[PDB]
C-alpha cells in the first residue's frame, strides 16, 4: 500500500486479515439512491492519521475506541464529515506496539461493529442509571475499561474472537493490521450521531518485566480510512 | 447425525414461542375496561433475546398465533377482535375509541369456538434489516440532552403493536385470556457476536450488574478433574 | 373421499383477507367498460403533478385566505431576507399540506424520494432584479445570512429568466428531527421604473419526480 | 422501498371497512319490529368519501362480510336472514312482507354459530362507471319547478340495498347486532380532483360552511420556521 | 386553424396543452349504440364563438362557466343543441386577455368535468337552505365566484392544477389555449338538463397597476367546439 | 362439490408446524435486501471459529 | 392430510349459488330427450315475435 504521505514499513508477515473476507467497496450507485453525486479521490483524506500512542502497565485492563466518532476535531477527515450530511467508508487500521525482546505479554486486537458499551453505576442506593454523556467521543488516549471480561457490555472476550480479530504476541508479532468495510443496515447513515463501529485492544496475558527495564509498553494505533464517501457543503 | 438441517438459522428459529399473555377478566384492577394494547416485543419469549443477540442485524417474517381461553381453560362462546396497528399508526386509548374502525388497521374477528386465529406479519422496518442495538443516539442531527435514557434502542426496529377487544357495545359476560405465539420464518442474520453471559436488568440496553458473575465456575483447581 | 386437516386461521375474518368470494348474481353481465380519457392506475401519477405550495401560510381570514399561494416581494428590504419555504418535508404539517403531494402522504406512513419546486414570478414585464434560492440540507441549521447560504446548494435567479426557476431537492425520507430547509433571499432589491407597482408577487407550486415512492397505507382524515 | 405496488388504486382501496352497524334488541327503542333495511351507502365508513371523491368516475365490485353478535359479544345459536335486493326491485315494508320470499332477491341464510357470510356485489350501474357528483339535474328532459334541491345526485348510482331478519313466524329470542364490512375489488378510477378541505354538511352534495377553515395555519410569519 | 369564419393570429407561444392527453374523437357506431345515424357536416357548426369580454379589477376574485349550457339562446348552436335528443362534443377554447406591459398579475385557466358548486346560506337564523337557481344555466355573463379558495365547492384551488390547466402570467404569456375532449360515463347524455363540464378562470395575484393606468383588464373568451354529434328532429 | 372428509389433526395448533398463514399486509412491499458484508446461513460456521 | 383454511361464507346458503349438489338417484336413467320441433333457448327470440 503506497498511497498517502509517509508509511511505516514492516517485514509484512501475513498478519494481514480482511473483515469477514470481503474488501471494503465503494457505494454501488448508478441507480437512484441519490441524484447528487458524492465525489471522492483516494488520497485527499486517506492520509495516515496516527493517533496518540498509549501506555501498557501490568494493571492495564484494555482499551476501546469508536471510529466514525474518533475523527471529529481529528484531522481534515473530521473537519468535513461534521459538515457533510452522510458518510460511508472502509478502514485499514494498524495497531503497532514497540517492545523489547525481554518483555512478555499478549494483546488481542479485535473489531466490533455495533458497540453498546453499557453501562451501570452502583446500584439502587441513590439512583438506578446515569450512563455517561462523554461515552461517545473517546479521544485517541481514551478510554480505559471497567470490566474487560465483559467489555462493560455483559459480553465475554472469551468469544471476542468471533468478530474479526488479530493477535499481538510479543513472542512473535509486534505488529497487526486489520481491514474493515462499511457495516450498517442503511448504505448511508449520519456519522457523529451513530458510531457504526468499535475497536478493542485488550491484553490477556497482563505483561511482566523484571524491573530496571522500561515498565511502559507503547501501543501505537495507525489509521487509514479507505473507500470514504463525501463531496462538500458550507461553513 | 450427519445433516446441517438443524444448524440453519431457520431450524434454529422456526418454533412458535409464547410471547403474550393478556388477561381480560370480567372485572378487576389490571384493565377494568376489556381492552389492552400489546406493543410487539420479541423479548416476550425470555430466552429469545440472548438467542437473537448472537447476531447484530437479522431479518425475518413473523407468523402470529392467538389462543384464547378462560383462566379456567373453559372455551367460551365469545367473539373477539384482534387488531394489528402499524408502527406509525396511533394506539387506541379507550374501548370505545374510533381507531377500531380505522381501515388501515388490519383486523381479525374470531370466536373461541373457532380455532385460534393465525396471521403472518411481513418485514416491517424502513431499514433493509432489523437492528438490535444502535451505537448512537437515535436522533439524526444535533443531540438532545434533555433526556439520555434514549440510548441504543432503535425505534424503527419496532414492528407495530396488537390490540384486543371483547366485541360489543356492552362489557363481556365471561372472563377471558388471550395468549400470543410467534414463529419466525424466512430468517437471515449477519454479523456474529459473543453471546450474553450476565443477567439482564433492563430491555433497552445490555447493561449488567455492579458485580460480575462467571459463565462457569466451581472448578476447584486446574489439576483436579 | 378426499382427506383434509383444518389449520388455524380457520373460520377467521381478516379485514385485509383477499379471496374470491361467492358472487351474489352470477348470471349478471354488468354494463360494459367503455373508454374514458383521463384515467389513473397509480397515485404516483398524482404525486408527480405540479401543484401550488402555500409558502405564505400566514393569514386566516377568508378574505385574506387567498394570500397563501402568493408571497410578495417589495422595494423595502434590500439584499436582506425575504422568506424560507419552511421545512422541506411534504407530509409534515406546514405549507406542503396545500399541495396534493402533502395530502396523499397523509394517507401513508414513511416515504423516500426527490422533489422539485418550480417558482413563478407574477410581476410586471419591465421589472428586474435578482434572487438567490438556497437549500439547506438536514442537520445544518438555517444559513445566518446570504453570504453563508452561497457556499452551498443555491441558484441565483434573475428575472431575465423571468418565466420560472425549478429547484430540485435531491433526497428526502421518513425514517422513524431535522429536515431540509429552502431559503429564498433578496440577492438584490426589486427595481422598477415609474408606472410599476413598487410591490410584486410570487406563486410557488411543487411536486415530486419519478423516483418518489411511498410506504404502507395509513388513514387520518377530518370528518367524524 | 423501490416499488410502486402500494400506490396502485387497488392497494389504496382494497380493505374491508365497517360501513354498517345494525342493532336488533329483543325489544327497545331502535326498531320494535324485528326488521331492518340498509340502503347501501359507502360513506358509512366515514373517511371513505373523501378517499374516493379524489376522483369523478370510478368502478368496482364489492365483497361484503356479515359479522353478527350480541351486544355482549356472546355468540348465539340464532338463524338469521340476509337479503340483497337489486336497484330495480322494491324494498320489504313489514317483517311478514312477501319480498322475503321473492326469488329474484338473492338471500343469504346463516347462523351466528356459522362463521360470517361472505358475498360479492358486482357493478350495478347502467352507466360505464360510478359517479360521485352530477353537474346537472338528474331529471332527463324538461325541468320541473316543484323543487330544485334534487341536484347533483345520480340516482342510478344506487348499488341495491340489504335487508336483515331473524327468520321465523314468531319474534326473535335474543338481542342481536349485525355489522357489515365492505371491501372494494377490481378498481378502475378516472378523472382526478383536488381533495376536500372542509367538513361536509350533507351526504349528497359537496356543500360547505359559511366560514372557511384552513388546511394549515398558525405559521406566524413567512420568515419564522 | 384556418377553418371557420375569422381566425385570430397569435405568435403561437408554447400555449399548447391537451385535455388528459387525448384529442376529441367522434362516435364509433358500427357496434350497437344506435342503428340511427347522427348526421353532421364538418363545417356545419364549427364557428368561432367569442363571448362578451369581462372586466378584471383588483377586487375581482374569479369566474366560472358551464359549457353545454352556455350555448342556449347563445349562437345558432344553442338554437341547435336545444332541439336535439342527444349531445356530445369536445371543445377547443381560447382564453385571451389584453393588458399592458406595465400591468402585472397571474391567471389560472382550468377546466373541471363534474362541477357541483353547492351551495349554503347563513345558518338557521333566517333561512336554512335555498339551493341556487342560476347555479346551473349560467349565461355568458355569469358567473362570479363567491369563495374562490374553495371554488364555492369546498375544494381548494391549491390542487386545481391536478386538472388540465394553463397559466397566464403578464410577465410572460398573455394568451392561453386549452382543449377538452368528451368526458362522461355515457357516450351520449342530454345537454340542457346536465352541464357535464365547467371552466374556471381564477386570478391568484389579483392584478396591480400604479394608478393613472386603466384599471380594467379584459379577459376575452373564445370558444370552438370540436367533434359535435347530432342528426335532426322537429320544430 | 369436491367431497371431503375431515381427518384427525383438524383444528389442532402445533407450535412447530410449518405452514403458510394469512398475510396481515398483502399489499405491503418491504425495504429491499441490500447486501451486508458478514452474513451467516449456518451456526456451524460459528462452531469453527 | 391436505391442509386447508375455511374462509367466511362457510356453511352459508345463498339462493343464487351455482353449485352441483349430491344426486339423489345416481343410477336412474331418465327418459331420453326425444326431439320436439318448436324449442326456445333464449327469451330474446320471444321479444322479436
Amino acid at each position: 500500500l503506497t498511497i498517502g504521505n509517509s508509511t511505516i514499513t514492516t517485514q509484512e508477515a501475513a498478519n494481514i486479515i480482511v473483515g469477514y473476507g470481503e474488501w471494503p467497496s465503494y457505494c454501488s450507485d448508478s441507480d437512484a439512491t441519490a441524484v447528487d453525486k458524492p465525489t471522492r479521490p483516494d488520497v485527499s483524506v486517506n492520509r495516515f492519521y496516527t493517533l496518540d500512542t498509549k501506555l501498557w502497565e501490568k494493571s492495564s485492563k484494555g482499551w476501546y475506541w469508536k471510529f466514525p466518532d474518533v475523527l471529529t476535531e481529528t484531522g481534515v477527515f473530521g473537519q468535513n464529515a461534521q459538515f457533510h450530511y452522510l458518510y460511508r467508508s472502509g478502514f485499514c487500521i494498524h495497531v503497532q506496539c514497540n517492545a523489547s525482546k525481554f518483555h512478555q505479554g499478549a494483546l488481542l486486537v479485535a473489531v466490533l461493529p455495533e458497540y453498546v458499551i453499557g453501562t451501570v453505576a452502583g446500584g439502587t442506593g441513590t439512583e438506578d442509571s446515569h450512563p455517561p454523556y462523554k461515552q461517545t467521543q473517546p479521544g485517541a488516549d481514551g478510554f480505559e475499561l471497567q470490566h474487560p471480561y465483559v467489555l462493560d457490555a455483559g459480553i465475554p472476550i472469551s468469544q471476542l474472537t468471533v468478530c474479526p480479530h488479530q493477535w499481538i504476541n510479543l513472542r512473535t508479532n509486534n505488529c497487526a493490521t486489520i481491514i474493515v468495510p462499511y457495516i450498517n443496515a442503511l448504505p448511508f447513515d449520519s456519522a457523529l450521531n451513530h458510531c457504526n463501529f468499535g475497536l478493542l485492544v485488550v491484553p490477556i496475558s497482563p505483561l511482566d518485566y523484571d524491573q530496571g527495564a522500561t515498565p511502559v509498553i507503547p501501543i501505537t494505533i495507525t489509521l487509514a480510512p479507505m473507500c470514504s464517501e463525501f463531496a462538500g457543503l458550507r461553513q | 447425525s450427519h445433516s446441517t438441517a438443524e444448524t440453519t438459522l431457520d431450524s434454529f428459529f422456526s418454533r412458535a414461542g409464547l410471547v403474550g399473555e393478556i388477561d381480560l377478566p370480567l372485572e378487576g384492577t389490571t384493565n377494568p375496561n376489556g381492552y389492552a394494547n400489546w406493543d410487539i416485543d420479541i423479548t416476550g419469549y425470555a430466552q429469545m433475546r440472548r438467542k437473537v443477540e448472537l447476531f447484530t442485524y437479522m431479518r425475518f417474517d413473523a407468523e402470529f398465533t392467538f389462543v384464547a381461553c378462560t383462566p379456567t381453560g373453559e372455551v367460551v362462546p365469545q367473539l373477539l377482535q384482534y387488531m394489528f396497528v402499524p408502527p406509525g399508526a396511533p394506539k387506541p386509548d379507550s374501548r370505545e375509541s374510533l381507531a377500531w374502525q380505522t381501515a388501515t388497521n388490519p383486523s381479525v374477528f374470531v370466536k373461541l369456538s373457532d380455532p385460534p386465529a393465525q396471521v403472518s406479519v411481513p418485514f416491517m422496518s424502513p431499514a433493509s434489516a432489523y437492528q438490535w442495538f444502535y451505537d448512537g443516539y437515535p436522533t439524526f442531527g444535533e443531540h438532545l440532552q434533555a433526556n439520555d435514557l434514549d440510548y441504543g434502542a432503535c425505534p424503527n426496529n419496532m414492528m407495530g403493536t396488537f390490540s384486543v377487544r371483547t366485541v360489543g357495545t356492552s362489557k363481556s359476560k365471561y372472563p377471558l385470556v388471550v395468549r400470543i405465539y410467534m414463529r419466525m420464518k424466512h430468517v437471515r442474520a449477519w454479523i456474529p457476536r459473543p453471546m450474553r453471559n450476565q443477567n439482564y436488568l433492563f430491555k433497552a440496553n445490555p447493561n449488567y450488574a455492579g458485580n460480575s458473575i462467571k459463565p462457569t465456575g466451581a472448578s476447584r483447581t486446574a489439576i483436579t478433574t | 373421499g378426499f382427506p383434509t386437516e383444518l389449520k388455524p386461521g380457520t373460520n377467521q375474518f381478516l379485514t385485509t383477507d383477499d379471496g374470491v368470494s361467492a358472487p351474489i348474481l352470477p348470471n349478471f353481465h354488468p354494463t360494459p367498460c367503455i373508454h374514458i380519457p383521463g384515467e389513473v392506475r397509480n397515485l404516483l401519477e398524482l404525486c408527480q403533478v405540479e401543484t401550488i405550495l402555500e409558502v405564505n401560510n400566514v393569514p386566516t381570514n377568508a378574505t385574506s385566505l387567498m394570500e397563501r399561494l402568493r408571497f410578495p416581494v417589495s422595494a423595502q428590504a434590500g439584499k436582506g431576507e425575504l422568506c424560507a419555504v419552511f421545512r422541506a418535508d411534504p407530509g409534515r404539517s406546514g405549507p406542503w399540506q396545500s399541495t396534493l403531494l402533502g395530502q396523499l402522504c397523509g394517507y401513508y406512513t414513511q416515504w423516500s424520494g426527490s422533489l422539485e419546486v418550480t417558482f413563478m414570478f407574477t410581476g410586471s414585464f419591465m421589472a428586474t432584479g435578482k434572487m438567490l434560492i438556497a437549500y439547506t440540507p438536514p442537520g445544518g441549521p438555517l444559513p445566518k445570512d446570504r453570504a453563508t447560504a452561497m457556499l452551498g446548494t443555491h441558484v441565483i435567479w434573475d428575472f431575465g429568466l423571468q418565466s420560472s426557476v425549478t429547484l430540485v431537492i435531491p433526497w428526502i425520507s421518513n425514517t422513524h428531527y431535522t429536515t431540509g430547509l429552502v431559503s429564498i433571499w433578496y440577492q438584490t432589491n426589486y427595481v422598477v421604473p415609474i408606472g410599476a407597482p413598487n410591490t410584486a408577487y410570487i406563486i410557488a407550486l411543487a411536486a415530486a419526480q419519478k423516483n418518489f415512492t411511498m410506504q404502507l397505507c395509513k388513514d387520518a382524515s377530518d370528518i367524524l
